[PDB]
């Protein structure tokens, strides 16, 4: 009927306080407020970090 | 994280709580896998080995 509706549901696993990420689900969003997709060098923080212990694995 | 629910008959409401580290630590009994195998090929003394796998009998 003429209605334009997309409507995600999402589901929060952490938080980027500064410049580092913490887990938790807390510090709920207040409406109207904007979704900026990822970028790879957040996504790089969180999961290539830096340390002697690590391991490839795709 | 060292976070315990205490549930019993002298505690009004059983509930979780924010233990503090202790001091000093128990014996930690673990093991690290990747470093160890990061370290270059080890020798195992298969003497001693042998003679606690057959004396120990009980």
């Amino acid at each position: 009927k003429d209605e334009d509706i997309f409507i995600l549901t999402v589901q929060p696993v952490g938080i980027f306080k500064g410049e580092e990420f913490f887990q938790g689900n807390s510090m709920l969003p207040s409406p109207t407020e904007p979704v900026f997709l990822v970028e790879d060098d957040i996504l790089n923080k969180i999961f290539s970090n830096e340390k002697t212990k690590i391991f490839h694995l795709g | 994280a060292g976070e315990c629910l205490v549930v019993g008959d002298s505690t009004p409401i059983p509930s979780i709580v924010k233990l503090e580290l202790p001091n000093p630590e128990p014996r930690s009994q673990s093991i690290k896998f990747h470093k160890k195998w990061s370290e270059s090929w080890r020798t195992p003394s298969f003497e001693e080995v042998i003679m606690r796998w057959r004396k120990e009998n009980g």
